[PDB]
């Protein structure tokens, strides 16, 4: 939606581009000035 | 004093559920209200005297009927009808 | 209907292209009546609306007789000029290429 | 998943205001000083054509019904809902015009 | 309006070619 | 606020600045227009007592907002010291045309809202509850809506249907009831092929008491395949845009002529027909606008001096073409075989015939070929 979706998290191989799997995510959206 | 008139002033009909009648025919007829001192008892003849028939002059609205039902059942000649029959 | 004999004997140019213009005017008159025969045979006035059917046949005939396109040169050499030979009695098919009397 | 959109009325290009967009010379702006010492499309003519050009295509955006709350974004429990499964959110439609940017 | 365009009637009536008006001018 | 608020000054020598000093660049916010397009609803005439449906349906509403765009015109419009509203100022007209396209776009958002729930609730949902893995025996039921597992999966499934209900509410309408419309309805003039599926969709919410978006799901017709039936609707949508462009000129010129001449019947019976194609998961689920009454096919043999024949001659001479609709006679009933190869005149109105729409214009541009009926010469060409 124009801004950036992000996963605030409460040895990762790079080269597989993929979100880390986690139960009960903490998704938030902030624009990319912050 | 005594009585010798009534000057009925009909303004507009609202939801006449005109049944068996092609939607078109309804809005292509001559909607007219006819007054009658009860007694008469709808004496056919009276329903023609050009002194009791206030015909419409606007365009009638052959709306559907309740909708969300007759719209799925199609056909349904039944149509809520109205018209600004303005006259005494 | 004996204007074809005059076309051969006319020496000057103003009398030659006037007789030629008259024969081609009578030619498109005859092909309009011939197409009108088709539109009365095929009973089209029951389905298509009449007066505008007359108008679209007229503007089709004028665009195909007067024209600056290849359909004009093909229509002349195949339909108009052979019909001139049958009603006016002179074989002028091949020498009256449409840029000779194309004037209005 | 992206649902596309192909409509009949995007932005009908015969509207009387789109003449102001195509040639911004006939916008009826008066002048106080001499008119001939102005470039024939003035900067107020050209810029007003640009605003009047944004406004029509912003109306043409199919997301414009809820556009005030598109800017504020989804809050937490809506973002989890879009995160559950690959379903068409009513906020992400497939862009097939590149007209707004 | 779009029903009369184009065509006009060509009429070819029967002025007799023996009346005194035509005979005087022709002769 | 967040609006232009009386577009004044603008004297042609102001600055390159002072343009970005008093304006937004959403010049009209999408809240101010929608709080006065619900005026275009409740102020309207011919509402009888309270019963409106066709008047408030987006088919009719976007037409009358077009009849407000054509009204008082450009050549006599004036800017600057015209702070008094309700006159022929440009601030009024930019406000008016923004109502016109917001009516079209509000139909478009409800279009894609209805679109996803047709193809998920009736097609791609019986096989979405389970059957992720095809190496396991894939047994998906046929779609009849068209004619004990472990505790961790069970609780996360209850979380799934509860959280997707938040998706289905708020932004979308708060859930909607469906109708299947069996294969005898007289809405089949909206339909092209015998194996297509109709779906009325009401609001089932507070709404603006409008609802009424019907959709058609393409599936094919025997030797015509499903890609054939979809693509013919696609060329239909792309073709109605061009006649919508010729017809908004008919509103403009007939409105300009009838205003300036008579400032000394209906507006136009060729009203604009609004559609939206979708192309979701595997299908095109094109949505129309629902009429209050039955659509009836009009016979094209018509009076010469009638309205419908008269201003169709203007639309025709703009399109640089010849007679679109062939001579047709319509006694009654249908055939359902040998799909209709001619464009027709739908006449969507309860009132007199003062609002018609065009349909089947895909069968007006020729089949092109060199013979498959999706391959056509382009409408703008």
């Amino acid at each position: 939606l124009g801004r950036v979706l992000i996963q605030s998290t409460d040895f990762h191989d790079r080269f597989a581009y993929k979100p880390d799997p986690r139960a009960h995510p903490n998704l938030s959206v902030d624009a990319r000035q912050e | 004093p005594v009585a010798h008139a009534v000057w009925i002033e009909i303004r507009k009909v609202v939801n006449v559920p005109i049944y068996g009648l092609t939607f078109r025919q309804i809005c292509e007829a001559e909607l007219s209200v006819v007054a009658m001192w009860e007694a008469e008892r709808a004496c056919a003849a009276i329903l023609r005297r050009k002194s009791r028939k206030i015909t419409a002059v606007t365009r009638c609205e052959v709306q559907p009927l309740n909708i969300s039902a007759i719209e799925r059942m199609s056909g349904s000649e039944d149509s809520l009808l109205s018209c600004y029959i303005r006259g005494q | 209907k004996s204007l074809g004999l005059m076309y051969n004997r006319f020496a000057g140019a103003v009398f030659r292209d006037a007789s030629l213009r008259e024969m081609l005017a009578r030619a498109a008159k005859h092909l309009f009546l011939k197409q009108m025969e088709v539109l009365v045979r095929k009973k089209a006035y029951r389905k298509v609306l009449w007066v505008e059917l007359l108008q679209t046949t007229i503007v089709a005939l004028f665009n195909i007789v007067l024209g600056t396109t290849e359909e004009t040169r093909s229509f002349w050499q195949e339909q108009l000029l052979p019909e001139v030979a049958e009603i006016f009695g002179v074989d002028l098919v091949g020498t009256v290429t449409p840029r000779s009397v194309c004037h209005p | 998943w992206l649902p596309a959109l192909r409509r009949t009325i995007e932005l009908p290009p015969r509207l009387p205001l789109l003449r102001f967009v195509t040639n911004p010379g006939m916008i009826p702006l008066l002048c106080q000083q001499d008119a001939d010492l102005i470039v024939s499309p003035s900067p107020s003519q050209i810029l007003l054509s640009k605003f009047i050009g944004h406004t029509l295509v912003q109306c043409a955006a199919p997301l414009w019904r809820v556009w005030d709350a598109v800017e504020k974004g989804l809050d937490s429990d809506n973002l989890l809902a879009a995160y559950v499964s690959t379903k068409a959110h009513p906020l992400i439609i497939r862009q097939s015009n590149w007209h707004l940017p | 309006l779009r029903t009369f365009c184009g065509f006009f009637p060509q009429v070819k009536t029967v002025v007799p070619a023996s009346l005194g008006i035509i005979r005087t001018a022709q002769e | 606020d967040c609006s232009i608020k009386n577009l004044a000054s603008l004297f042609l020598e102001t600055s390159p600045e002072e343009m970005f000093a008093v304006c937004p660049v959403p010049l009209f916010s999408p809240e101010r227009i929608f709080q006065r397009i619900n005026a275009f609803m409740k102020r309207g005439s011919s509402v009888s007592e309270g019963t409106s449906i066709w008047l408030r349906s987006p088919q009719h509403v976007c037409n009358k907002l077009l009849d407000k765009v054509v009204s008082r015109d450009i050549s006599s419009a004036r800017v600057t010291d015209e702070i008094d509203p309700k006159k022929n100022t440009v601030y009024w007209h930019i406000l008016a045309s923004c109502q016109c396209i917001s009516a079209s776009s509000a139909f478009a958002f409800v279009a894609t809202n209805t679109a996803i729930e047709i193809i998920e609730r009736h097609i791609y949902g019986i096989s979405e509850d389970s059957l992720l893995i095809g190496s396991l025996p894939f047994d998906n039921p046929t779609p009849s809506g068209l004619f004990f597992v472990f505790d961790r999966v069970e609780r996360k499934a209850r979380e799934r249907r509860k959280s997707l209900e938040v998706l289905k509410r708020q932004w979308a309408g708060g859930d909607l009831d469906l109708c299947l419309l069996p294969d005898n309805h007289p809405f089949n003039v909206f339909r092209l092929f015998k194996f297509d599926r109709m779906f009325m969709a009401r609001s089932r919410t507070e709404a603006s008491s409008c609802g009424c978006q019907l959709a058609i799901l393409v599936l094919g017709d025997e030797e015509h395949d499903i890609e054939e039936a979809s693509k013919l609707y696609g060329i239909e949508i792309q073709a109605q845009q061009v006649m919508n462009d010729a017809i908004v000129e008919l509103k403009r010129r007939s409105g300009l002529q009838a205003e300036t001449r008579e400032h000394s019947g209906p507006f136009t019976v060729l009203q604009v027909h609004l559609m939206t194609a979708i192309d979701y998961k595997g299908f095109r689920v094109v949505v129309f606008s629902l009429p209050a009454t039955v659509p009836r096919l009009l016979n094209w043999p018509q009076p010469v001096s009638s309205q419908l024949s008269q201003e169709l001659a203007f639309v025709e001479q703009r399109l640089n073409l010849a007679s679109l609709v062939k001579p047709q006679t319509w006694k009654g009933s249908v055939k359902n075989d040998e799909i209709l190869m001619k464009t027709v005149l739908l006449s969507l109105d309860p009132s007199d015939d003062d609002s018609v729409v065009f349909y089947r214009l895909c069968f007006a541009f020729p089949q092109m070929d060199n013979a498959k009926l999706c391959e056509r010469i382009r409408c703008n060409a």
